[PDB]
């Protein structure tokens, strides 16, 4: 049995400025990769011996993914700020945790897609991987929008596809 | 980098017949596939979408598209088309990293020809509302199968066929107009006429 | 590899 | 609902056009596309959230501003005839899921001296058709207009009619040889013969033409080809 996890966190800075974004990956609850925007030259770097054997273009690619995720987090911070009717001076934190539990053979056993806002849980994809759970009434808005656009299908593309395969490849180097 | 291909720019099909519009795209390990429809004089509306799962995305209007990983396609089918389905159909795709930036096909203009029950072909002569001498020729009530061709004279003018629907009594009729400023009714329309039409 | 959220909340 | 303005605009090379788009949804993505026959839809500029601006596939000649979450502007400061197209605004809050506006038709002219409002005429039903099919077909015809930028509608007794109407989906050139040839356009309205034979019924073929603005400079000796509605009519006749 195995598992893969990504924790992507963004913290808005007061007034003028752009959020601090960090992203970390865990294979079997061991950190193997890390991104930070504060870094002098923000890129994805390996936090474990084996991941070093991956070609430069891998790092460039996933670094690009991080560079998009930044924008996503900035904008959706603004959105959640709006839903909760909060002053735009406040410092706020938005986190996305997502991953996959893979069984002994290699099949997908569980999928994970969840979002928290300012420490509290906002919205989480259920075990059936097609239904969401929403903590409050803003999360009810997000839930409605995502039921309508079918975000579960979009995430299932990853959970059932890239997640399992890349987890297997990351285990190939252990 | 991504490229989308629709092979036939213009498609004509009979009403109630079976339709297939084709969409082939460049390879992608992460294909997000869409069909948009554009009815005349409007913008595009999303018809169908696919991110993952059951590759048969089933529309409620009878349309359905199917994603083929092997063929690398996303073809649009309808078992029995309605006359309202006459529109321009675009398929679009996006990939990971540009999920929100689509690549469009060139589109396919779909003409749904109506099944005329009682073809009573005719070429009438209509006079101006004001200047009684200036007139216009009208070929009407011909079936969908016949085909109007442009002028040979180049100083005579002929419009392509045109379906109108008198919905208040469920009646549909084809129509083509000819005019020139040596002009009659029979001399015009020198292409593929059905003999049994009133003059 | 990480994913992209894309969907606006 | 996505709205854009103006729906129709005519300008001369070196002109200054500003296409406004406003969305009622609170979507983060907004896009400016152009649609041309042969090229289909081509992205010009887009925007992810207010203040953001990103380069599309064909941004040359265009500029854009995303002032607010709801508003997106497309700016053509030095108009070019190449920029003659049909512009669409779109919005999205989901990957590849787009909501379009109804379109904005832009015409850019190299010179103004070849601009003509159309001549509209209505042709009254044939007694032959009326006797045979028990229906009456009126034909509106709008000739000699430039540029190709008109809207034809039918009006029976003060109401605009959409039933039993058929306008050409595309006009034909009066002399296909010339590059700046004028255009012609035809439409048909069919009604029951008993309706056409009532002298109390009034039939109007109305053609909205888009031409020169009023502030636009004009230096020819003849009637100025401004934006106008040219109309033709026919009354019912029992006979």
């Amino acid at each position: 049995p195995h598992s893969m996890r990504y924790y992507e966190t963004a913290t808005s800075r007061r007034g003028l400025g752009e959020p601090r974004y960090t992203s970390v990956g865990y294979v079997d609850d061991k950190e193997f990769v890390r991104f930070d925007s504060d870094a002098e030259n923000p890129r994805y770097e390996p936090q474990v011996p084996w991941m070093e054997q991956e070609g430069p273009e891998y790092w460039e690619r996933i670094t690009q993914i991080a560079k998009g995720q930044e924008q996503w987090f900035r904008v959706n911070l603004r959105t959640l700020l709006g839903y909760y009717n909060q002053s735009a001076g406040g410092t706020h934190t938005l986190q996305w945790m997502y991953g996959c539990d893979v069984g002994s053979d290699g099949r997908l056993l569980r999928g994970y897609e969840q979002f928290a806002y300012d420490g509290c849980d906002y919205i989480a994809l259920n075990e059936d991987l097609r239904t969401w759970t929403a903590a409050d009434m803003a999360a009810q808005i997000t839930r409605r929008k995502w039921e309508q656009a079918g975000a579960a299908e979009y995430y299932r593309a990853y959970l059932e596809g890239e997640c399992v395969e890349w987890l297997h490849r990351y285990l190939k180097n252990g | 980098a991504q490229s989308v291909t629709q092979p036939d720019a213009r498609v004509t099909v009979s009403e109630g017949a079976s339709l297939q519009l084709r969409c082939k795209y460049s390879y992608s390990a992460t294909p997000y596939l869409f069909w948009y429809v554009q009815y005349p004089r409007q913008g595009l509306q999303m018809l169908l979408k696919y991110y993952s799962g059951d590759p048969v995305v089933q529309g409620v209007n009878g349309f359905e598209a199917e994603f083929s990983k092997s063929d690398s396609s996303f073809h649009l089918r309808k078992a029995s088309v309605h006359w309202s389905d006459s529109a321009v159909y675009f398929c679009a795709v996006s990939a990971k990293g540009t999920g929100s930036k689509l690549s469009f096909g060139k589109g396919a203009k779909l003409t749904v020809s109506p099944n005329i029950q009682n073809p009573d072909p005719a070429v009438y002569q209509l006079r101006d509302s004001k200047s009684s001498d200036k007139s216009v020729c009208l070929f009407t009530d011909f079936d969908s199968q016949t085909n109007v061709s442009q002028s040979k004279d180049s100083d005579v003018y002929i419009t392509d066929k045109c379906v109108l629907d008198m919905r208040s009594m469920d009646f549909k009729s084809n129509s083509a107009v000819a005019w020139s400023n040596d002009f009659a009714c029979a001399n015009a329309f020198n292409n593929s006429i059905i003999p049994e039409d009133t003059f | 590899v990480p994913y992209m959220a894309e969907f606006g909340m | 609902a996505v709205t854009q303005s103006p729906r129709n605009k005519v300008t001369v090379t070196g002109g200054n056009v500003t296409l406004s788009c406003r969305q009622t949804n609170s979507h983060n993505y907004m896009y400016w596309y152009r649609q041309d026959t042969g090229h289909g839809l081509r992205l010009i500029h887009y925007s992810y959230g207010a203040g953001n601006l990103q380069i599309g596939d064909v941004p040359d000649g265009y500029k854009a501003t995303r002032t607010t979450q709801e508003d997106f502007f497309l700016l053509l400061e030095l108009a070019s005839p190449s920029q003659t197209s049909l512009y669409f605004c779109a919005s999205s809050d989901a990957p590849g899921q787009l909501y379009f506006g109804e379109g904005s038709k832009l015409t850019v002219l190299e010179d103004l001296k070849n601009v003509f409002p159309p001549e509209v005429a209505v042709f009254e039903p044939s007694e032959a058709e009326i006797s045979h099919t028990q229906k009456a077909t009126l034909v509106c015809l709008a000739t000699g207009f430039y540029p190709d930028h008109v809207e034809l509608s039918w009006w029976v007794n003060g109401k605009e009619v959409h039933s039993g109407v058929c306008t050409d989906p595309q006009p034909l050139k009066e002399q296909p040889a010339l590059n700046d040839s004028r255009y012609a356009l035809s439409s048909r309205l069919r009604v029951s013969a008993t309706f056409w034979q009532n002298p109390r019924n009034h039939f109007r073929c109305q053609v909205q033409f888009y031409g020169l603005s009023e502030n636009d400079e004009w230096t020819q000796d003849r009637a100025k080809p401004v934006t106008q509605i040219v109309s033709a009519e026919a009354w019912g006749r029992a006979d």
